[PDB]
C-alpha cells in the first residue's frame, strides 16, 4: 500500500528577545539511516521581516513555505503593499493548515520576527494548524530533547536564588543576541551528540529591525 | 441504554423517558428532556445515538409544524407517523443514517382514540398498546403482558408505568436518572411533574 | 495507489569544477526477472539537462513524453528558444517535482526516483532530487536506490564538501563514478553490466556516453573460498 | 540461486552459481553452494542458507558415522538421509537440496528433494530460482552418457542463462566433478561464461 | 552499528564503530562492540546488544572450557559450530549478527554468522546498518597479499564510511589486530574523529539554586558493635 | 498496553569528583491517573544503589530479587557486593527471562570501595550492559533528561555543585512528560557518607 | 485537559487548566483553553486544539455578523447551535471537540451550553468537560451551592481545576479563571499550579497525599 | 465497575464496596459483599473479573488461616500485602492471571498503626492514606484530596466516605446498589449495617 | 498461456498455445489468442480473456478510424494505443500483450506491452505463464534475419517446451504469418511438436 507521508528529520528552534528574534534548524535532510544532504536549507526568509520553517515531511514543508511565501506576494497586491504583520501571518498560516485538515501537513511550522511594537515574536503550530506566541520553542526530531534546556535557561524554571531556599525565585533578565546563539549552538551541539538525525550544519536567521541576518556553524558529520 | 416507554390506555397516550445523559464515564446532567411537540395532539419521544437524535426530532418537529401553517389543520398520528417511518426508510440508505429510535404518542380528534406507533431506525412501524426502545422492553414488555387492558383510565395507566420503572430501577445496570412522564389525550400534552 | 511493475534500479551522480556527471545501468526488471536488457534511464533535454529515472518503467515513459512534449512547448512563439529563453534544468526540474507532488497529492504517485543534471546559463552545476513523495533536496553527490547506500559514500571521499567541487576534475569525477557502477554490479542484485553514463560541461557541453561496460572485475580469490566453515577439501 | 547436477560416461558433475542474497542486497557473491556429505558423496543447496547448512552439517555426521560402523554408504543411502530430514522437519524448513555421488558398482548418480521433502532419482536435476528459465534449454541439450567436456559445458551453458535472467543468481560458476579419478574442483568467471 | 573484517598475509583485522542506539537516540557514544571469545579469536557484533553478549560470553565460556578438557588452543571453527548451532536452534530469535575473526594452529580465519544460523566465509566481510558504506569501500580497495599495516587502513576506513555515511553507526573506531605467531593486539580507540567541541557556555549552577524539602544521612553502613 | 509506560517515572545517574548521584522522581499511575506520590524506584544494596523505572510490579519484584541475592552473596563472600559485579548481576539475572523479560530500565550507581573509583551503569529490559563515564538515564522522560544532561553536565564536579546539574536535569525534564514528576529524591554518594534529599517541584 | 463552568448566584464561574499534550509528551503549559467570543461571550477549549481553536474563533466571525444585520446581540442559545449545527455536517470525518459555550443576555440570563464533537448540544447549570473532569467534577459537586459568593465561586472553581491538575496526567500548567455577570465577563488572572499548589496546601490545609 | 473505596484515619481503616452483581443485561443481586477477612485484623475487598475475584479472596484466606494456626500469630498487614502481591505477580505471567484487583485494609497491634494499600492484578502494591481500584478513583481520589486528614476519627472517616458515594451515585452510569461498610481498628472488624 | 512473436528477413512471425484456464480446469482447448487489429498488425494476448478482447476490440476500432482519415496506420502507432489502453487503466487490468505488424517501409515489427503499461520494441518478444521456462532456450537460439522455415521451427520448438512444462499452456499451437505477400494461418497438433 502506498504511503503519502515521509520522515525527513531534522529539528528547529526559535527564541524570541526583547528587540530580535532567531530561528535556527539543522541543514541535515534524512530518510530512515541515510543522509540526503548535509547541507539543505530549512529555514526560509518570508519576505516582510518575516521566517519561517517547517520542519517534519519535507515536501510538505516546501509547499507550505511556498504556499505561505504566495500568500505574502497576494497580500501586498490586494492591500495596497501594506506590511503583514507576525500575528496576521500566523492567523493565515493557521487557515493553510486547517485547510488540509483532513489530509495535514505533515510538519511543526515556527514563524518568527517583529511584533507591532517593534518586540521580537515566535509562533508555533502544530500540523493542522492549532498556533500560539511564545518566548521559545524548538521543534522536530530532537525536540523532546532541546524543549527542557530551553525552559531551564530561557525561562529559568527550577531555578530559584541561593540562600532563600526555595522561597524567592530567579528573576526573568532579558537576554542579549549574542547570549541567545549561545544557548542555540549548546542546544544544537548537545542534540547532534544524541540524536542521529540531527548534524551537519547550523543555520541561524536573526531579525531585527534592520532586516534579516544570517550566521552558519559547522555540526558534527557522523 | 436511553429508557423511553409509551401506554396507550382507553383516553389517552402515556410516555415516559429517562432523564439521565451519560457520556463515557460521566452523567453529564440529570433532567434531560427526550420529547419535542410535533403538533398539539402529538408527541415524539427519542433515543439512539448521541446528536442525531435531537436534530432528527427537531427536524421532524420542524416540517410538521410547517404543515400545520400551511393547511390551518393537524395531521392525525397515523399520518404524522407514517411521515416519520419514511423519513427513518429513506434514512437507512443514505451516506450516514439517523440512528434514532422514536415513539409517537397522539390523539386523534377525529376518531376520538389514543394512538401509540413505535418506529425504530431502520423504519419499522408497528401501532401497540405499549410500546418500548432498546433493553427496557426485555423488562417491561412481559410485565405488561400481564398488567394491561384496553379499557384502563389514566390513573391506572401512571401506576402500570410506575410498576415498569420500579422494574427497571431494580434490574437494570445503568443508572437512568428516573423518568419524565408526559400524558397525550383529547386536552393536548400535558407533564406530570412528580413521578 | 499501485505497485511497480518493470523497474530500473540505481541512477547516481555527481559533481564536478566544470560541470556534472549522471550515470545509470541499461536493464529494466520484472521483480527477480531480468527482463529487459537494452533500456535507456537517462535522458536528455537539450544540450544542458540530462534526467536519471529509477523506479517503475511505464511512468519513467510517461516522464520521458512530458519533457518531450516541454520542448516541444517551450518552442511555441519563442525566438529565443535555442538562446535566452531556451529550457534550464531548474525550469525541468521544478516542472517534474511540481507533478510529483501533485500526484502524490492525488494517491496517485508517479513511482520514480529522479535526479536532474545539468548546468545552467550562467555556468552554475545543476543537480536536485525528486521522488515519488514529491520530495526534493540537492547535494554535491546524489544517488538514488542502493546507490544512495553504497555509491554515495564513494562520492563523498572525492566530493565530501561544497569546497571540493572545485578542486575535483572531470576525469578523478568519472573515475569515481565508473567505480561506484562497478561496486553496484558486485553487490546490487537487480543490477546490469551495461550502463550509460552522461556529461554536461560549462564548456564543452553534453556528451552522452552509451554502451559502456563495468570492467576490471575481482573474481580471482573465489577459487580459494571452500565450504561455509569446516571444509577443506 | 541456480543449481544442477548431471551424470555422465564417467560418472557425475555438480554446478551452482555463487550468489546469496539478502532481497536485493548480494550478501556474498563468492558463496560455496557446492557442499560435501562424503568423499564421493556431495550436495548442491538451494533456498535457506542456514536451514540447508544445518542439514547438510547433520548428514555429514550420520555419514561419518555410517562409515566408522558399516563402510562407505550408497548415494541413495545419502539422499536418504537428506529425505528423512527434510521430510520430517517440512514444516520448518526451506531447502531443496540435490544430492549427486559416485560409487564404482553404480557409477554416477543424482537425487533430487525439493520442498515437500519428496525423493526423485533423476538422470540430471535442477534446482533454484534461477532453474525456471533453463527448463526448455536443459531438456532439449541433455543427453545420456556425455563426456566429461561436453558435460561441463552443457552445465557452464545452463548455468550461464541461469545467472542472466534470475536476479537471485550470479558470481562466478563452481562446479565439482566426481569420478573414479577423484574430486576435481572447477571454477568459471563471469567473463568467460557471459560472452556464451 | 558497522563492523569489518579484513584477512592479510599473517593474519587477520577486525573493527568495529561505537555508537549504541535506542531508535534515533543514543544510548552510548562510545560503545565496545569488539568482543573476546578467546585471547586469538575475537568477534564483532551486530543487531540485538544484549543478544551478542550474551552469545559470545556463552560461547566464550564453552570455548574456555573445551580449551582446558583437550590441553588445546581453541580453534576459530569451534566457536563457528557451536555459535552457529545455538543461533539456529532457536529460529533467529536470539538477534545476534557477528564477524569472527581469530588464529589458531591451523592458521587464520574470518567467518560472518547470521543470526538464523548462516555462516559465510570470506577474506573481506562488513555487517550493520553501514554494512553497504563499507563493503563499497571494501569492494573499492581491498587486494590480495595486503599487509598488516594495509589491511588496518582500509578496516579503519570501512568504518569510517559507516560512520559519516550511517546514522546508525559513529563516534569512534576500534581495531583488533590478530597475527600469526604473536599476542593479539586490541586498539581501543584507534581513531578518534568525532570530539565534541568546547560548549560556549558553562552550566554550572549557584549553590543552592535547587530548592530542597529535606536531607537526611543514609546508612549505608552494616550493624555497629556496642 | 505498552507495559513500560503505564506506570510512569523516570530514574537519572551522574558521575563527579569522588563522588556519583542518582535521583528518581515519586509518581506512580494507572496511565492519566496518579496514584502514588511515594513510589521510590531507587533502592541500595550495600553501598550499591539500584535505580529502576517500567512496570511497577516488575521494579517491586526486582528490588525483593536483588536484595535476595545479595544478601546471599554477602554470606557466602563474606563482603558486600562491588557495582561492578553487582551490574553484571543485573545483566545475568534480566537475560535468563529474554524470551519473558521484565519490562524495566534498571540503572546501577556507586563507588568501589577498594579502588574508590565512581561507576555508573544502565540497561535495557533484557540485560545489555551501557557502562557510561559521564551519565545514564532511565524511564519515559529518558530523551528529555538525555537533552538536559548532555547540555547540563561537565566532567569533575563536586558533590555540592553535582546535586545543582543532577537535580536541574530531573526536574526540567520531568516537567515535560505527563507521566512523571509528584516529588522527587537526589542521592548524593562519596566512599563513605550518602546524602538523600527530597527535592520540591510542582505538583501536576 | 480539565475545563468547567457553572451558574451561580452572581453569574457564571468559567475556569480552565493550561497543559497541552501529545501522547505523554507535554507540548505546551501555557495554552488559552478560553475564547473571548464578544465582551458576553466565552467559549471553553477541550479535546482537539486546532479543532476547538479554529471553529470557535470562526464562531466568533458568525456572531458578529449576527449583531451587524440582526442589530441586536447572538443568544447563547443561537450562538451555540450555530456550533453544533457546524460540527454536525462534520460528523464523522474525525472532529474532536469538547465546548462549553458561557455567557449573559437580558431575556436568558446566565447560560451554559454544552456543544460536542459528536452534535450533543445541552442546557444546563453545571459542566466539566475534558479528560480530568471527573476530577474537577468531585471537589465541584462537594462543595457546590448556589448561594456562593463571586468569591467563594471563583475559589471552588479554582480549586476543582486544581485538584484535577494534581490527579490528570494530561492537565496542568495553570489555571485561567473568568466571572461572567449581566455587564459581561471579567478575566481573574492566569494562576500557576507550581506556586498555586503550595499555596492552596499550606492555607487549606489539604492535600496530605503529598509530602511537603 | 465493582466500585470499591478504602480510607485510613487516625485509629482505623475503612473499606467500603458495592454491592451490586450485573451479569449482562440483569443486575442479578443487589446485596453481595465483596470482602472476606483474612485475619482477625486484616480485611481484603477485591473487584475484577467474574468468579476470579472470590476463588482468588478465599485462596488467600486459607493461606493466611494457615499460617495462623501453624505459628499460634497473626501476620502483620504489611506481610499479608507482601504475599498478596508476590501471588499477583506470580500470576501476572501464568497460563491464565487471576484477574483481580484487592484493597487489604489492616490494624498493625504491634505498631498501633492502621494500614491501607492497593494492589492490582499485576502486582503493584502502594500503601496509601486513601485509595481506589477502576473508575471510583477517578471521582474520589481528587475528592479526598482536598477532604482528608492523618488526624480525623473514624467518624469523620465515615462522613468523608459518604460525601465519596454521593459523588459515585450522582456522576457514575451505573447503579451499583449502594455499599457494605466495614472498619478495621484494634478491637478487630464489624460491619457498620445503616448506610 | 505461451506467447511469442519473432520477426525475420521478409517480415513477423506471431506464435501462440490455445489453452484457457480456470484454476486447472481447462475451459477451453482450441482458443485463439492471435487476434487481429488490423490487415497486417495482429497481437498476442496473456493475462485476463476478458481484459486482452475488450482492449483488442477497442484498439481495432481506433485502427479502423484512423484508417478512414489518415490511411494505414504503422506498427508503432497500433503499439501506442494499446500503451495508452494499458498504462491508463493499470489499476483495473491484467493484460500483458505482444504487438506485431507488416511495413514495406519499416518491414516486421515487433513491440511487447507488459503488465505496467510500458513498451518495449524488440527482435523478438515472449509472454505468457510458459515464456518463464525458455528465456534460457530463446536467448541461445535466436538469431536476426532468419528464414520463414527457420523461424516457424524456432517458434514451434520454443512453445513446445513452454507447453512442456507449464500447466497453464497446452492445446495446439496456432502461428499468424505477416509478409507482403499477406497474411498465412498455421497450426501444429500435438502429435507433431510434442515428439520434438
Ligand atoms: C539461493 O537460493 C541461495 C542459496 C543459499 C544456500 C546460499 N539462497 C539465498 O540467497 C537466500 C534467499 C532467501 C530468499 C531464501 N538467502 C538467505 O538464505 C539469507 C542468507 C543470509 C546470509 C543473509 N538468509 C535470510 O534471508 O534469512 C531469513 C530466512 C530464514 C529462513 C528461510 C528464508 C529466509
Ligand atoms: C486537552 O483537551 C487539550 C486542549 C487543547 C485546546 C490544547 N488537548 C490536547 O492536549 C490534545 C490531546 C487530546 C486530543 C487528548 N493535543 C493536541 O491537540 C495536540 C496539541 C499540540 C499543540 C501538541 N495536537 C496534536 O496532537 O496534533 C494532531 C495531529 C498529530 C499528528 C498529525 C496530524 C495531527
Ligand atoms: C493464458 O494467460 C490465458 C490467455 C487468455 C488471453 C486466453 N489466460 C487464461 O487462461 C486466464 C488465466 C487467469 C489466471 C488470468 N483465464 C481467464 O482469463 C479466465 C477465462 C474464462 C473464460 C474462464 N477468466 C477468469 O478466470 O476470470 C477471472 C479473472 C478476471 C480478471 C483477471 C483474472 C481473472
Ligand atoms: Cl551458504
Ligand atoms: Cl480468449
Ligand atoms: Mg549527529
Ligand atoms: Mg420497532
Ligand atoms: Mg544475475
Ligand atoms: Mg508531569
Ligand atoms: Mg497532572
Ligand atoms: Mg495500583
Ligand atoms: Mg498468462
Amino acid at each position: 500500500q502506498f504511503n503519502p507521508y515521509g520522515d525527513n528529520g531534522g529539528t528547529i528552534l526559535g527564541i524570541a528577545g526583547e528587540d530580535f528574534a532567531v530561528l535556527a534548524g539543522d541543514t541535515r535532510n534524512i530518510t530512515d539511516y541515510s543522509i540526503n544532504s548535509r547541507y539543505e536549507p530549512k529555514v526560509f526568509d518570508c519576505g516582510d521581516n518575516i521566517v519561517m520553517s517547517a520542519n517534519g515531511f519535507a515536501a510538505d514543508g516546501d509547499a507550505l513555505v511556498k504556499r505561505f511565501k504566495n500568500s505574502v506576494k497576494w497580500y501586498h497586491f490586494d492591500h495596497n503593499d501594506k506590511k503583514l504583520s507576525i500575528n496576521s501571518a500566523a492567523r493565515n498560516i493557521q487557515h493553510l493548515l486547517y485547510g488540509k485538515r483532513f489530509f495535514p501537513y505533515y510538519v511543526h511550522t515556527i514563524i518568527a520576527g517583529l511584533d507591532e511594537d517593534g518586540k521580537g515574536a515566535v509562533y508555533s503550530f502544530d500540523p493542522v494548524g492549532s498556533y500560539e506566541r511564545e518566548q521559545c520553542r524548538a521543534g522536530g526530531a530532537a525536540a523532546s530533547l532541546i524543549m527542557p534546556f530551553l525552559d531551564n535557561q530561557v525561562n529559568f524554571k527550577n531555578q530559584y536564588e541561593p540562600g532563600t531556599n526555595g522561597k524567592v525565585k530567579k528573576p526573568l533578565k532579558y537576554l542579549s543576541v549574542e547570549e541567545v546563539i549561545k544557548l542555540v549552538r549548546d542546544s544544537f551541539t548537545s542534540a547532534t551528540e544524541r540524536h542521529i538525525q540531527v548534524g551537519d550544519g547550523l543555520e541561524i536567521l536573526i531579525v531585527t529591525k534592520d532586516g534579516v541576518r544570517k550566521e552558519f556553524y559547522e555540526l558534527k558529520r557522523d | 441504554m436511553d429508557i423511553i416507554l409509551g401506554i396507550r390506555v382507553q383516553d389517552s397516550v402515556i410516555l415516559a423517558s429517562s432523564k439521565a445523559v451519560t457520556r463515557g464515564i460521566s452523567v453529564l446532567k440529570d433532567s434531560d428532556d427526550k420529547t419535542r411537540q410535533l403538533s398539539p395532539h402529538t408527541l415524539m419521544s427519542f433515543a439512539g445515538e448521541a446528536g442525531d437524535t435531537v436534530q432528527f426530532a427537531e427536524y421532524i418537529q420542524a416540517n410538521i409544524q410547517l404543515y400545520s401553517i400551511r393547511e390551518d389543520y393537524e395531521l392525525s398520528p397515523q399520518a404524522v407517523s407514517s411521515f416519520v417511518r419514511q423519513e427513518l426508510a429513506k434514512s437507512i440508505r443514505s451516506r450516514r443514517p439517523y440512528q434514532v429510535n422514536v415513539l409517537i404518542g397522539g390523539y386523534d380528534k377525529k376518531k376520538n382514540k389514543p394512538e401509540l406507533y413505535q418506529i425504530d431506525y431502520l423504519g419499522t412501524k408497528v401501532e401497540l398498546p405499549y410500546g418500548a426502545h432498546g433493553y427496557s422492553g426485555f423488562y417491561t414488555f412481559s410485565l405488561l403482558d400481564h398488567h394491561y387492558r384496553p379499557d384502563m383510565t389514566t390513573e391506572e395507566g401512571l401506576d402500570l408505568l410506575k410498576l415498569c420503572v420500579q422494574e427497571l430501577e431494580k434490574r437494570m445496570p445503568m443508572d437512568f436518572k428516573g423518568v419524565i412522564v408526559k400524558i397525550v389525550d383529547k386536552d393536548g400534552i400535558r407533564q406530570v411533574d412528580d413521578f | 495507489t499501485q505497485q511497480p511493475i518493470v523497474t530500473g534500479t540505481s541512477v547516481i551522480s555527481m559533481k564536478y569544477d566544470n560541470g556534472v556527471i549522471i550515470a545509470a545501468d541499461n536493464l529494466g526488471s520484472y521483480g527477480s526477472l531480468l527482463r529487459f536488457n537494452g533500456v535507456e534511464r537517462l535522458i536528455p533535454v537539450g544540450d544542458n539537462t540530462v534526467v536519471g529515472i529509477s523506479g517503475d518503467i511505464s511512468d519513467m515513459q510517461h516522464i520521458e513524453r512530458l519533457l518531450k512534449d516541454l520542448v516541444t512547448e517551450n518552442a511555441y512563439d519563442n525566438p529565443l528558444a535555442d538562446a535566452e529563453e531556451a529550457l534550464e534544468p531548474s525550469y525541468i526540474f521544478e516542472y517534474l517535482a511540481t507533478v510529483m507532488y501533485q500526484r502524490r497529492s492525488k494517491m496517485n504517485p508517479l513511482w520514480n526516483a529522479i535526479i536532474v543534471a545539468g548546468v545552467q546559463s550562467n555556468g552554475d552545476q545543476f543537480l536536485r532530487y525528486v521522488n515519488l513523495l514529491g520530495v526534493t533536496y540537492s547535494s554535491p553527490t546524489l544517488a538514488t536506490g542502493f546507490g544512495a547506500h553504497m555509491a554515495n559514500p564513494l562520492l563523498r571521499k572525492v566530493v565530501d564538501r561544497e569546497s571540493d567541487i572545485p578542486k575535483t576534475t572531470v576525469q578523478v569525477a568519472e573515475e569515481a563514478i565508473v567505480n561506484a557502477m562497478r561496486v553496484l554490479y558486485y553487490r546490487d542484485a537487480r543490477s546490469s553490466r551495461n550502463f550509460s553514463l552522461a556529461i554536461i560541461d560549462k564548456n564543452t557541453g553534453l556528451t552522452f556516453k552509451k554502451n559502456l561496460q563495468v570492467e576490471n572485475m575481482k573474481w580471482d580469490f573465489a577459487k580459494d573460498i571452500k565450504g561455509y566453515g569446516t571444509q577443506k577439501i | 540461486t541456480s543449481i544442477m547436477a548431471v551424470t555422465f560416461k564417467d560418472g557425475v558433475i555438480l554446478g551452482a552459481d555463487s550468489r546469496t542474497t539478502t532481497g536485493a542486497y548480494i550478501a556474498n557473491r563468492v558463496t560455496d553452494k557446492l557442499t560435501r556429505v562424503h568423499d564421493k558423496i556431495w550436495c548442491c543447496r538451494s533456498g535457506s542458507a542456514a536451514d540447508t547448512q544445518a542439514i547438510a552439517d547433520i548428514v555429514q555426521y550420520h555419514l561419518e558415522l555410517y562409515t566408522s560402523q558399516y563402510g562407505t554408504p550408497s548415494t541413495e543411502t545419502a539422499a536418504s538421509v537428506f529425505k528423512e530430514l527434510c521430510y520430517e522437519n517440512k514444516d520448518n524448513l526451506t531447502a531443496g537440496i540435490i544430492v549427486a555421488g559416485y560409487d564404482d558398482k553404480n557409477k554416477g548418480e543424482v537425487y533430487t528433494i525439493p520442498l515437500g521433502g519428496s525423493v526423485h532419482k533423476l538422470p540430471y536435476a535442477i534446482a533454484g530460482s534461477g532453474s525456471t528459465f533453463i527448463y526448455g534449454y536443459c531438456d532439449k541439450n541433455f543427453r545420456e552418457n556425455m563426456s566429461k567436456e561436453e558435460t561441463v559445458d552443457f552445465i557452464k551453458h545452463s548455468l550461464s542463462q541461469a545467472i542472466k535472467w534470475d536476479g537471485s543468481s550470479g558470481g562466478v560458476i563452481r562446479m565439482v566433478v566426481l569420478t573414479a579419478a577423484g574430486v576435481e574442483r572447477l571454477i568459471f568467471y563471469p567473463d568467460e561464461y557471459e560472452q556464451l | 552499528t558497522t563492523i569489518v573484517g579484513v584477512k592479510f598475509n599473517n593474519g587477520v583485522v577486525i573493527a568495529a564503530d561505537t555508537r549504541s542506539t535506542q531508535g534515533p537516540i543514543v544510548a552510548d557514544k562510545n560503545c565496545a562492540k569488539l568482543h573476546r571469545i578467546s585471547p586469538k579469536i575475537w568477534c564483532a557484533g551486530a543487531g540485538t546488544a544484549a543478544d551478542t553478549e550474551a552469545v559470545t560470553q556463552l560461547i566464550g565460556s564453552n570455548i574456555e572450557l573445551h580449551s582446558l578438557y583437550t590441553s588445546r588452543e581453541p580453534r576459530v571453527v569451534s566457536a563457528l559450530q557451536m555459535l552457529k548451532q545455538h543461533l539456529f536452534k532457536y529460529q533467529g530469535h536470539i538477534g545476534a549478527y557477528l564477524i569472527v575473526a581469530g588464529v589458531d594452529p591451523t592458521g587464520s580465519h574470518l567467518f560472518s554468522i547470521h543470526a538464523h544460523g548462516s555462516t559465510d566465509v570470506g577474506y573481506y566481510l562488513s555487517l550493520g546498518s553501514g554494512s553497504l558504506a563499507a563493503m563499497a569501500v571494501l569492494e573499492s580497495h581491498w587486494k590480495q597479499d595486503l599487509t598488516k599495516e594495509e589491511a588496518i587502513k582500509l578496516a579503519s576506513d570501512a568504518i569510517q564510511a559507516g560512520i559519516w555515511n550511517d546514522l546508525g553507526s559513529g563516534s569512534n573506531v576500534d581495531v583488533c589486530v590478530m597475527e600469526i605467531g604473536k599476542d593479539a593486539e586490541y586498539l581501543r580507540n584507534y581513531l578518534t574523529p568525532n570530539v565534541r567541541e568546547e560548549k560556549q557556555k558553562s552550566y554550572k549552577f549557584p549553590r543552592g539554586t535547587t530548592a530542597v524539602l529535606k536531607e537526611s544521612i543514609v546508612n549505608i553502613c552494616d550493624i555497629q558493635e556496642e | 498496553s505498552d507495559p513500560s509506560s503505564i506506570n510512569g517515572g523516570i530514574v537519572v545517574a551522574m558521575t563527579g569528583k569522588d563522588c556519583v548521584a542518582i535521583a528518581c522522581d515519586l509518581r506512580l499511575g494507572s496511565q492519566s491517573l496518579g496514584v502514588s506520590n511515594k513510589f521510590e524506584k531507587i533502592f541500595h544494596y550495600g553501598h550499591v544503589f539500584l535505580g529502576i523505572t517500567g512496570l511497577a510490579t516488575d521494579v517491586t519484584t526486582l528490588n525483593e530479587m536483588f536484595r535476595y541475592k545479595t544478601n546471599l552473596y554477602k554470606l557466602k563472600e563474606e563482603r558486600a557486593i562491588e557495582p561492578e559485579t553487582f551490574t553484571q548481576l543485573v545483566s545475568s539475572s534480566l537475560y535468563e527471562r529474554r524470551f519473558g523479560p521484565y519490562f524495566v530500565g534498571p540503572v546501577v550507581a556507586g563507588i568501589n570501595s577498594k579502588s574508590g573509583k565512581p561507576f555508573i551503569a544502565g540497561f535495557d529490559l533484557i540485560g545489555c550492559i551501557d557502562e557510561a563515564k559521564d551519565f545514564i538515564v532511565s524511564g519515559t522522560a529518558s530523551d528529555q533528561l538525555f537533552g538536559m544532561c548532555e547540555s547540563l553536565y561537565e566532567p569533575n564536579l563536586e558533590p555540592e555543585d553535582l546535586f545543582e546539574t543532577i537535580s536541574q536535569a530531573l526536574l526540567n525534564a520531568a516537567d515535560r512528560d505527563a507521566l512523571s514528576g509528584w516529588g522527587a529524591v537526589v542521592y548524593i554518594i562519596k566512599k563513605d557518607e550518602v546524602v538523600k534529599r527530597y527535592l520540591k517541584m510542582r505538583q501536576d | 485537559t480539565t475545563t468547567l463552568a457553572f451558574r451561580f448566584q452572581g453569574g457564571i464561574i468559567v475556569a480552565v487548566d493550561s497543559r497541552a499534550t501529545a501522547g505523554n509528551w507535554v507540548a505546551s503549559q501555557t495554552v488559552k483553553k478560553v475564547i473571548e467570543i464578544n465582551p458576553f461571550l466565552l467559549g471553553t477549549m477541550a479535546g482537539g486544539a486546532a479543532d476547538c481553536q479554529f471553529w470557535e474563533t470562526w464562531l466568533g466571525s458568525q456572531c458578529r455578523l449576527h449583531e451587524l444585520r440582526e442589530k441586536e446581540r447572538i443568544s447563547v442559545a443561537a450562538a451555540s447551535k450555530i456550533l453544533s449545527n457546524l460540527v454536525y455536517q462534520y460528523k464523522g470525518a474525525g472532529l474532536s471537540m469538547g465546548t462549553m459555550i458561557c455567557g449573559y443576555t437580558r431575556k436568558e440570563g446566565p447560560t451554559i451550553y454544552y456543544v460536542d464533537s459528536d452534535g450533543t448540544r445541552l442546557k444546563g447549570d453545571i459542566f466539566c468537560v475534558g479528560s480530568g473532569q471527573t476530577f474537577a467534577y468531585g471537589v465541584l459537586d462537594s462543595n457546590y451551592k448556589w448561594d456562593l459568593s463571586v468569591e467563594d465561586a471563583l475559589y471552588l472553581g479554582k480549586r476543582s481545576i486544581l485538584a484535577a491538575a494534581h490527579r490528570n496526567a494530561y492537565s496542568g500548567g495553570s489555571v485561567n479563571l473568568y466571572h461572567v455577570t449581566e455587564d459581561g465577563w471579567i478575566y481573574h488572572g492566569n494562576h500557576d499550579v507550581g506556586e498555586l499548589f503550595w499555596k492552596v496546601k499550606e492555607e487549606e490545609g489539604s492535600f496530605n497525599n503529598v509530602i511537603g
